[PDB]
């Protein structure tokens, strides 16, 4: 027995605008004590990785680079979703002393591995958030005490930052469904998201003891209008300019999985052109899909004779039978005109008919956007909605900024809107940029719920689940848990 | 400025015949309709490839008005929006054409369709692009002004808007009532006479 | 301190080692006896430049005998002798000891005047006839040379000091002087699909690695880690042989092989310390006979070889009987001790640690456990504090330097304190040099080296950081 | 016959925005040059100031050319970068060149050069006669270039050094040089102070400037096993495919230019030992995971919101003085 194993799966999805999106996923599963010092050899799992989680004391660490926005309205809910730049939320040992030190020494040392300016993280835009962003792992107590979260929303996401992330991988694009990404094609798209997750997980079913998960995920949007315009189908050749030959040699499972479900028919799928080995049906993000499989390590799909390209047929469907709309979606904009005041407003819905839920809403703001909290107003249908729980943090020039974070109940078929004034300020004539007439960023917002179900989920077991099934713990089998974010603002100041 | 001085574009527009059907299709609708026809503008607009949004406004006047004969104004606006597939959005540029009661500037609106079909297609824009067409000349404009904004500077109503593009940097009106020009001619001057940058009028300049 | 730091310029070193010689019983004539406890003196210098001098002295004293030195060295081996007379086993690093024998004595194989040995000790064999003490005296002192301290041993160190000569190249390839340093093995693996490779590191590690780093640790700190690199290619394609059916890679091509490795070595170093890199290549099964060639084109026994501060490569070649299995991959076990016994010699050939030169008609002892004697280790350390020495006077006057050239430019107070304990480490470490303490005097170099590098590199020193002293007259100006 | 035994690159381009490609350009150009011939990505500090690869105006993402034809991407497949757009500042090529870094920066971000080292440093942008301007809003004097040097040859940094500047004017910043083992090459005089200006139509910008697109296909030929000197650059790109005069300073150099190798500088190449010795060794409790949402919890985890109120004492003492006054006045 090697004691580390790797599997690796590719979902291809069309999405109900007329596009599709594809997602890449590798996951290595380590039983050592990486908590401890004393690690000294590595196979599988990266040494460059390993050596942070005893160094600084880590429990969790999730780190991603995204370009794009999502389109929950018009493409659907994702399997996971991220914000524009960077951003950065970690989880500490309970026996780290000093954390902001340790904080600054992990950013300063993931800006070498990741060729990324993390170095610009400190204290103005670092925030310890008191409800949101629990831990994703094996947990036995939760103190807000020991995580800190971060997002530089100007970061820019290109080949660079793509170079040293396949080179973290073991078969590093020489063998298995790394062939398939190429750079121009990978950023010819409208959306892209790379990520890096560490956590604990169970070791075996009895779940007694520790094992040491990395997970490195990719995924993309191709544009109808832009890319695939002629009539000619989705295949492999046209989306990546390359076909799969052979499997990595190290993964113990591979394979592909392309969703064939037809909403408006009955018992009805897509066309997919070579013959599937197997047919996957599950409750998925509160829905029953199909799914096909192409097993590559089977020699019946792909042999040294012959390789694999899989051909799918999707247009935009009839304004008649187009999936209904996602139960939550939110916006975000400014209002006023000047250089002197202005207000932030947020908009949720609720398109569900019947049910209502609640939302966990969190925001941050810059120390030079002064905020005045008693204007803050909640309004649904024309009323007033009081929230049951809210934390402010007020902002200090130049050492911190705000915070805002509440508790909302929605009501059903609604929209409410949630808004606030701020004020402008004039800095030192050496606290601009070099292009000062472009204005400043805030934030994208932090949205999370359970949103209710049409189908009800059985438990299931993550090592016989596809991957993209065993990203969130699922607490019940009539919910599921989602976090959206919001779209970032650009503010000018005198 | 030399973010534009320094650089050289290559145009490859080639759409007159889609503009033409365009322009007549819209005429023969809006005369059936005797206002706005605004599902015919939703469904082609979808079928161009945007995101298409609605605007309701009303008003009353102080007193009855002869030379435009409006005394309680009711309206639509219909605008549609092209997202920058590689970038968030922050920023946006827009195109509109303001449409009278008297049956002019169909050439317009055909002209502005087969313009949006043909910007569909890239991949290189920075910012979004928005596509409008006003019912009343320059209320329906207002409304939809100050319905963007958030802000009630005049006391006109409407509906809330769904569609946002973030912040607007410029923008261009186009009106057109024949299918051949002898001559182009432009406006610059503003209400309480304010003036734009010198720069637009040189760019306008540069591609005569 | 700028008084004292424009005195440390101009340094006089002066290293002095003792040596202890024993005059066994009827060994020297009798009537030499009569003054035998006395001691001599051997002192000379080393030309060099830029106003620093150096001289190396021993310091010999003739003791007789004690007898029960006798009942030990009287007969048996020299294996023997060397276990009862090494009782004492005292704290005492530069210092060596001498025994003389008689020119009839039966441990000594009868034909040789020297047997070296570890552990800091010697043999050597006298002269009955009394035609002088001098001979004595020459044969000591080469024994004395060739261990502890010659001006070759210090040519690594001291080199910009040293006028410059026709192959001072390769007296440069040494490692330079560092607190600790980084040993890192990778098993390279570029076929999968037919090799399944499998090593043991850790039992290796613990076997044989560290008994051998625990030696070395006297001259700094050292880490040890491991990986395996999957797709990991070489930079030239080999050439075929149609006769010997195998692959070479020829002289010419071996500057240009690691080449497309270091792609994926860099980038997971730890530290800041130097690294050193250690492969294992098995190559792919397209050209799996591989052999490396001399320069007359011969091929090389230890298929290895290795590049100066740097580390070393060896291809590893798999037994034709293992590759009868139908099943691919092939399981393929290394073995690792031919392996570790390669990348050791390399490992101690890269520090500078050469095979002993010996006198003639001398002979030396056996190889040890962990493979290095004592007298080397000691040598190292004298090296290692003259350079520490040498690039702490120079770094101090640059520094001074800087601050008298620019004068808006802040001098704080953590700066001043490390200026002041740098001093007061360089003073220290030169009189325990000169008194013969070695390990004092190596603890205090390291400290003195370390704080004025610690004050040099300060990030406060930067001359951007500052208002011009010009334009403060347009200042002060208009209210004035 | 050099006697180095280690190689180092530091490529930094000094522009900002989207009209400016030429210049990034340039130094993606130096950049696939100097990995071709064998200088590992670790020995390589490359600073960018602006993104043209997959900035959103750019007609073709992840790429960047030379040539109109588009036959050369110097952006490539494999590319890592140092310093991003925000961090290149004059004040970080001056730390990064002295070695007074902050002390938490990685290794990858550091210049760790010895006495065994040879040294390629290369610069664009716009600049002046004696000065070149980093972004728009500082700029870097000759005299201070040649006093960082003098810091690096003090404590003996490199063993020869190789300095190349494409600017306007660029001959004047290396006048000031007074350190040995130091050889200079620019690409205009001190009078030549004008640049070209000819957009490519598909793209929409100015591609490349002349004198580095020639000496880059002079280093398209060059190979890992090449004998080619130092003397066949300084022929490179005549007054007559340029329009204006390279020049060569080389008075501060010890070996002569017909006895140094190209390689010795944008290469290379190791020296190797045969290894001919050898040393004898003798042969009950369940885990969970955590709820996402907890809601009863979270609305518990705060006390209530009570309406604030003065506190007592303070009402107390403020009439008892307002009333001890009026006892004074009146009584
Ligand atoms: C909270 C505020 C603190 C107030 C302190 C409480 C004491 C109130 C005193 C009452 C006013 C008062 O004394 O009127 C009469 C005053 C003082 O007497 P007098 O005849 O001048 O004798 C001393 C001379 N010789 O005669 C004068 O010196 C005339 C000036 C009157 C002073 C102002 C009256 C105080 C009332 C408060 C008004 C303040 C506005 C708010
Ligand atoms: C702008 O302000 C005006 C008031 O000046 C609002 O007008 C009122 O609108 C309500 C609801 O539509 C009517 O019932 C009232 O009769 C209106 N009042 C007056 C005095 O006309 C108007 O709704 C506001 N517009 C927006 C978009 O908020
Ligand atoms: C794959 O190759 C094998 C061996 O040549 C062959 O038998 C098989 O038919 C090929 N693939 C198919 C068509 O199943
Ligand atoms: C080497 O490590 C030991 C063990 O912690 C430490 O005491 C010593 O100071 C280290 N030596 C150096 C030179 O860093
Ligand atoms: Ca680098």
């Amino acid at each position: 027995p090697p004691r580390d194993s790797l599997r690796e799966e590719l979902v291809i999805t069309p999405l109900p605008s007329g596009d599709v999106a594809a997602t890449f996923q590798f996951r290595t599963r380590w039983d050592s004590e990486l908590q401890r010092e004393g690690v000294s050899h590595y196979r599988l799992f990266p040494k460059a990785l390993g050596q942070l989680i005893s160094k600084y004391s880590l429990r969790e660490l999730h780190l991603s680079f995204t370009q794009g926005f999502w389109r929950t309205r018009y493409w659907g809910p994702p399997f996971l979703q991220a914000p524009s730049g960077a951003e950065l939320w970690v989880w500490f040992q309970d026996t780290v002393t000093d954390v902001d030190k340790s904080w600054k020494e992990l950013s300063n040392v993931l800006s070498g591995i990741f060729c990324a300016s993390l170095n610009f993280i400190d204290s103005t835009n670092t925030v310890t958030p008191t409800a949101s962003f629990k831990p994703l792992g094996l947990a036995n107590d939760t103190d807000h005490y020991f995580l800190r979260y971060a997002v530089l929303p100007r970061e820019v996401v290109c080949t660079e930052n793509l170079t040293p992330w396949k080179k973290l991988l073991p078969c590093s694009s020489k063998a298995g469904l790394s062939v398939l990404l190429k750079a121009d094609r990978l950023f010819h798209t409208s959306y892209h998201s790379q990520a890096v997750h560490i956590r604990p997980v169970c070791r075996n079913a009895r779940c007694t003891s520790i094992s040491w998960e990395l997970r490195q995920t990719l995924s993309v949007v191709f544009d109808a209008f832009i890319t695939g315009q002629g009539k000619k189908d989705w295949s492999l050749f046209r989306m990546f300019s390359r076909t799969l030959t052979e499997p990595c040699p190290l993964a113990s499972e591979s394979r592909v999985y392309v969703d064939i479900t037809t909403y408006n028919q009955d018992n009805e799928t897509l066309e997919v052109h070579p013959p599937p080995t197997t047919t996957y049906q599950d409750v998925i993000l509160g829905t029953r899909k199909t799914y096909a499989i192409y097993d590559l390590l089977d020699t019946a799909m792909i042999n040294n004779s012959r390789n694999l390209n899989i051909q799918l047929k999707w247009k935009r469907p009839p304004e008649n039978e187009a999936p209904p709309v996602p139960f939550l979606h939110a916006q975000r904009y400014v209002s006023g005109y000047g250089l002197q005041k202005g207000e932030l407003s947020t908009l949720l819905y609720n398109t569900h008919p019947y049910r209502a839920f609640p939302v966990l809403l969190l925001d941050t703001v810059p120390w030079y956007l002064r905020l005045y909290v008693h204007t803050l107003t909640i309004t649904s249908k024309g009323k007033e909605n009081k929230p049951s729980y809210i934390h402010y943090q007020p902002a200090q020039d130049r050492l911190q900024p705000h915070l805002l974070e509440m508790l909302i109940q929605l009501p059903a078929n609604s929209v409410t809107k949630v808004s606030i004034q701020f004020e402008r300020a004039l800095l030192k004539w050496t606290e601009y940029t070099p292009d000062p007439n472009h204005g400043f960023y805030v934030s994208p917002s932090v949205l999370s719920a359970l949103v209710p179900s049409m189908v009800a989920a059985k438990p299931v077991d993550w090592e016989e689940s596809p991957l993209f099934n065993s990203l969130f713990p699922v607490s019940d089998g009539s919910n599921y848990f989602v976090r959206l974010y919001t779209e970032p603002l650009l503010v000018n100041l005198p | 400025e030399n973010a534009m001085g320094s650089t050289m574009v290559e145009e490859q527009f080639a759409g007159g015949d889609r503009a033409r059907a365009f322009a007549r299709d819209f005429a023969a609708h809006r005369k059936k309709s005797g206002a706005l026809p605004v599902a015919w503008l939703e469904r082609t607009m979808r079928s161009v490839g945007l995101e298409v949004y609605t605007q309701s406004f009303s008003r009353k006047l102080p007193f009855p008005d002869e030379t435009h004969e409006r005394y309680m104004v009711s309206g639509t606006n219909v605008y549609g929006i092209l997202r920058a597939p590689r970038a968030a959005s922050t920023e946006s540029l827009v195109l509109t054409v303001p449409c009278g009661s008297d049956s002019t500037n169909s050439q317009a609106v055909g002209l502005l369709l087969a313009l949006a079909a043909h910007f569909r297609g890239q991949i290189y824009w920075a910012k979004d692009i928005v596509f409008l067409v006003t019912e009343h000349d320059l209320l329906g404009t207002e409304a939809w002004l100050e319905a963007y904004h958030d802000v009630n500077v005049t006391g006109m109503q409407s509906s809330p808007l769904q569609g946002r593009a973030g912040a607007i940097q410029a923008a261009v009106a186009l009106e057109l009532s024949s299918d051949v020009v002898t001559s182009l001619d432009v406006a610059v001057e503003g209400l309480n006479g304010q003036l734009p940058n010198l720069d637009l009028l040189n760019l306008f300049q540069t591609f005569c | 301190p700028y008084s004292q730091i424009s005195g440390l310029n101009a340094l006089q070193l002066r290293l002095m080692v003792p040596v202890t010689v024993v005059f066994t019983r009827e060994s020297v004539p009798l009537d030499d006896q009569e003054k035998l406890p006395f001691t001599v003196v051997h002192e000379r210098e080393i030309p060099l430049k830029y106003k620093m001098k150096i001289k190396c002295r021993f310091q010999k004293a003739y003791r007789r005998a004690l007898d029960h030195e006798e009942e030990a060295l009287s007969s048996g081996s020299v294996q023997e002798a060397e276990a009862m007379l090494d009782e004492p086993q005292e704290q005492a690093e530069g210092s060596l000891t001498v025994y003389v024998i008689s020119e009839h004595s039966s441990l000594l194989p009868q034909d040789m005047m020297s047997y070296i040995g570890p552990k800091r000790t010697a043999v050597v064999r006298g002269i009955m006839h009394r035609e002088a003490f001098n001979i004595i005296g020459r044969r000591i002192v080469q024994v004395a040379q060739a261990m502890s301290l010659t001006e070759d041993v210090l040519a690594a160190a001291l080199a910009d000091h040293l006028p410059e000569d026709k192959w001072s190249a390769e007296k440069r390839r040494p490692l330079k002087s560092s607190l600790g340093y980084e040993i890192t093995f990778s098993l390279l693996n570029p076929d999968p699909k037919s090799h399944d490779v499998y090593w043991d590191i850790e039992g290796a590690v613990r076997r044989y690695v560290q008994p051998f780093l625990n030696a070395l640790g006297a001259a700094g700190n050292f880490s040890v880690d491991s990986q395996i690199l999957y797709y990991a290619m070489l930079g030239v394609n080999p050439r075929f042989d149609s006769a010997s059916s195998s692959y070479y890679l020829d002289m010419h091509s071996l500057p240009h092989v690691i080449n497309p490795v270091e792609s994926r070595l860099g980038s997971s170093a730890a530290s800041l310390y130097p690294v050193l890199n250690f492969l294992l290549y098995v190559p792919e099964l397209a050209h799996s006979p591989l052999y490396i060639q001399d320069k007359d084109g011969a091929p090389v026994a230890t298929n290895a070889f290795h590049s100066p501060r740097w580390g070393g490569i060896m291809v590893y070649n798999v037994d034709s009987k293992t590759y009868n299995a139908s099943v691919l991959p092939v399981r393929v076990e290394v073995d690792m001790v031919r392996v570790m016994e390669v990348f050791l010699a390399q490992l101690r050939l890269l520090f500078g640690i050469a095979q002993p030169q010996l006198p003639p008609k001398c002979l030396l002892s056996g190889p040890t456990s962990e493979g290095l004697m004592t007298w080397e280790l000691d040598r190292l350390l004298w090296a290692r504090s003259v350079e520490n020495l040498a690039t702490a006077t120079t770094t101090l006057t640059s520094l001074a330097q800087l601050l008298g050239k620019i004068s808006n430019i802040v001098i704080k107070d953590d700066v001043a304190s490390e200026v002041y304990k740098a001093v007061a480490a360089v003073q220290k470490s030169a009189e325990e040099l000169a008194s013969g303490h070695l390990a004092s005097a190596f603890v205090a170099s390291q400290e003195a080296v370390t704080s004025s590098e610690l004050a040099f590199f300060d990030p406060s020193l930067l001359h951007l950081l500052y208002f011009p002293d010009d334009q403060k007259f347009a200042i002060y100006i208009p209210l004035f | 016959r050099s006697g180095h035994t280690n190689n180092w690159a530091v490529l930094v381009c000094t522009s900002r925005f989207w009209f400016n490609y030429r210049h990034v350009a340039n130094t993606l150009s130096v950049y696939r040059s100097v990995k071709r011939l064998g200088i590992p990505d670790s020995h390589i500090v490359l600073m960018l100031a602006d993104d043209m690869a997959c900035n959103p105006r750019n007609p073709k993402p992840a790429t960047v050319f030379s040539h109109k034809n588009m036959e050369l991407n110097v952006y490539g497949d494999d590319v890592e970068v140092d310093y991003r757009s925000y961090e290149v500042t004059v004040e970080n090529f001056l730390r990064v060149l002295t070695g007074r870094i902050p002390p938490s920066t990685p290794r990858s971000k550091r210049l760790l050069s010895d006495d065994r080292s040879n040294i390629l440093i290369y610069m664009t942008g716009h600049g002046g006669n004696g000065f070149l301007k980093f972004q728009d809003s500082e700029e870097i004097t000759n005299i201070e270039l040649a006093d960082a040097f003098e810091q690096m040859w003090q404590k003996r940094r490199y063993n020869e050094l190789l300095f190349i500047i494409d600017t306007c004017q660029g001959a004047s910043m290396y006048e000031r040089f007074y350190s040995p083992n130091i050889m200079a090459l620019a690409s205009s005089q001190v009078g030549e102070d004008s640049l070209s200006h000819q957009p490519d139509p598909a793209i929409g910008v100015h591609l490349m400037d002349r004198y580095t697109f020639y000496v880059l296909e002079f280093l398209e030929e060059i190979n890992p096993a090449s004998q080619t000197n130092m003397n066949d650059l300084f022929q490179v790109c005549p007054k007559s495919l340029c329009v204006s005069t390279p020049g060569h300073r080389t008075d501060l150099f010890q070996r002569d230019p017909k006895n140094v190798l190209i390689t010795d500088f944008f290469g290379s190449v190791r020296k190797v030992e045969i290894t001919t010795e050898t040393i004898k060794l003798q042969q009950m409790e369940p885990l969970k995971y955590a709820e996402q949402l907890p809601v009863a919890q979270i609305i518990h985890q705060k006390p209530k919101l009570k309406d604030w109120h003065p506190p007592g004492g303070f009402i107390l003492g403020l009439w008892a003085l307002i009333i001890m006054v009026f006892f004074k006045t009146y009584g």
